[PDB]
């Protein structure tokens, strides 16, 4: 009963529940950071829907979300941009393509998101259940500084392993390395997630409410 | 604030 | 239920990779350790004596890594431009993974292929610098995995033959070569440890830590260039360019 | 460029 301890259906429910004049600027960076701020409000309610997250001590939830929020949002907007051709779809419903990202100076990290994340997710046809599980793996990171009882966090992450793999072997029986290929997207997610944080901090030289506090 | 959105 | 044996196609891939790793990386089990006394107590910016030896050993193991890479099935059949890109992008990952395998926790030391055993302080002064505690904390995380030669070589092969590398000319072809290595590792880890299946995803996730550590390695060669008396050895320059 | 690496891969 690997799905009895970490059900992939409730993880998918956590993902589904999180899905006049033009007063919107056009500088792509401000549009990207604005959408990131209002998705941080979305991610908090997502994490509490992930099984056993709110059962951890309150500060452990604070550290876990403040540790992987960048990876957690990069994951679900790149997976949101599967059908987008050479671009990403922000949570505000606005799109950002390559040239508008190139002229903004972020084309380097943009092309890596496009080729190492969304292109990998699309050509493998990653479904929302697998995306939610990979996010639950990123959330349950025992390496985050200050966690009391990191083994409790490591145990929850390992539970997602067993249930995600059980899901991959059940619904994708002809792809035995499917569970592994899903996990192998996390190296590209961690690296771009930190390269996005250096882009973010180098930009504080427009502001948002929740985003500025997540960068304290 | 992150600490308030959690009840 | 599961078979105590391996598929003949999988067994000879594992045998091939195990032989490649052992022939290019002797285990700590068969190394006569020898120690030195250069900068054995206090941490300094850069011990030039240790840096020359460490840089020379790193040049030797890069050669061994390339010799390890050419024995992996299909690596020599990809374009040399892709082989150069794959080796360049994974060289620090392999070197760090290899030296972390030779970590003796009782003495807090690590042993190189020639037998040289340096303590944490000497490892720092040889050139590691700010990376020392991260590397030692990674080698510590490697001990409960109990990886043998086949698993260490397979994980090395998986880090090298990776399809999401930049400038790759045939990334899907590289992805196809990685698929049997992932399959070989999964069935090999879980059959040696039938009680704990989580050891396979737990072992793959250290690649994520490995690529995060090697990113800091690329941020150390930029500052090591300003502290060494001459230039980097030519092979190290070609790999980390 | 990469003339040492090229010597290794052509063998
Ligand atoms: C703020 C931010 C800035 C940037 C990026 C991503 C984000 C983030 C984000 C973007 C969009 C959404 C969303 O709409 O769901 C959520 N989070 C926080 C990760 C990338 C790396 C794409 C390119 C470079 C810049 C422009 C610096
Ligand atoms: C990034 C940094 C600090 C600067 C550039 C170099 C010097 C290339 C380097 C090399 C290693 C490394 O792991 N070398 C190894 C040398 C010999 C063996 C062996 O004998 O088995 C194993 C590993 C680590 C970090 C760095």
């Amino acid at each position: 009963s690997a799905n009895e301890d970490m059900p992939v259906e409730k993880i998918l429910e956590a993902e589904l529940a999180v899905e006049l004049n033009p007063s919107s600027p056009n500088d792509p960076v401000t549009n990207i950071c604005q959408a990131a701020d209002k998705q941080l409000f979305t991610l908090v309610e997502w994490a509490k829907r992930i099984p056993h997250f709110s059962e951890l001590p309150l500060d452990d939830q604070v550290i876990l979300l403040r540790a992987g929020w960048n990876e957690l949002l990069i994951a679900s907007f790149s997976h949101r941009s599967i059908a987008v051709k050479d671009g990403i779809l922000l949570a505000t419903g606005l799109h950002v393509h390559r040239n508008s990202a190139h002229s903004a100076g972020v084309g380097a990290i943009f092309d890596r998101v496009l080729t190492e994340l969304v292109s990998k997710m699309r050509d493998m046809q990653m479904d929302k259940t697998e995306l939610g599980c990979l996010r639950a793996i990123v959330l349950f990171n025992p390496d985050s500084k200050g966690l009391s009882n990191p083994a409790e966090v490591e145990a929850l992450r390992e539970k997602v392993y067993a249930s995600l793999e059980a899901y991959c072997k059940h619904k994708y029986p002809e792809q035995p390395g499917r569970f592994a290929k899903l996990l192998l997207r996390l190296p590209a997610l961690r690296s771009i997630g930190l390269k996005c944080l250096e882009h973010l901090f180098f930009f504080k030289l427009p502001i948002d409410t929740f985003l500025m506090e997540m960068l304290e | 604030i992150l600490h308030r959105l959690l009840q | 239920h599961e078979s105590y044996t391996l598929t003949p196609e999988v067994g000879e891939l594992i045998e091939k990779v195990r032989k490649a790793h052992q022939e290019t990386f002797p285990a700590l089990c068969q190394l006569g350790k020898y120690t030195t006394n250069n900068s054995s107590e206090q941490r300094v910016s850069l011990d030039i004596d240790l840096w020359d030896k460490f840089s020379e050993l790193s040049t030797k193991c890069i050669i061994k890594t390339v010799e390890f890479a050419k024995q992996l099935p299909g690596f020599t059949t990809l374009t040399i431009a892709d082989q150069i890109t794959l080796l360049k992008a994974a060289c620090l990952d392999i070197l760090i993974l290899r030296i972390c395998t030779r970590y003796t926790p009782e003495q807090d030391t690590m042993t190189f292929s020639d037998g040289l055993t340096l303590n944490r302080t000497q490892m720092h002064n040889a050139g590691f610098g700010p990376l020392t505690d991260l590397v030692f904390a990674f080698a510590n995380q490697l001990l409960p995995l109990e990886m043998d030669d086949a698993e260490t070589g397979l994980l090395s092969a998986i880090c090298l033959i990776c399809g999401d590398r930049q400038d790759l000319e045939q990334p899907d072809r590289v992805d196809m070569l990685q698929e049997p290595l992932l399959e070989a590792l999964k069935v090999y880890v879980r059959k040696r440890r039938p009680s704990r299946p989580h050891m396979f995803p737990k072992m793959l996730m250290k690649i994520t830590d490995l690529r995060s550590i090697s990113a800091k390695g690329a941020e150390r060669v930029i500052t090591l260039k300003m502290e060494i008396p001459g230039s980097m050895p030519p092979l190290i320059q070609e790999m980390l360019e």
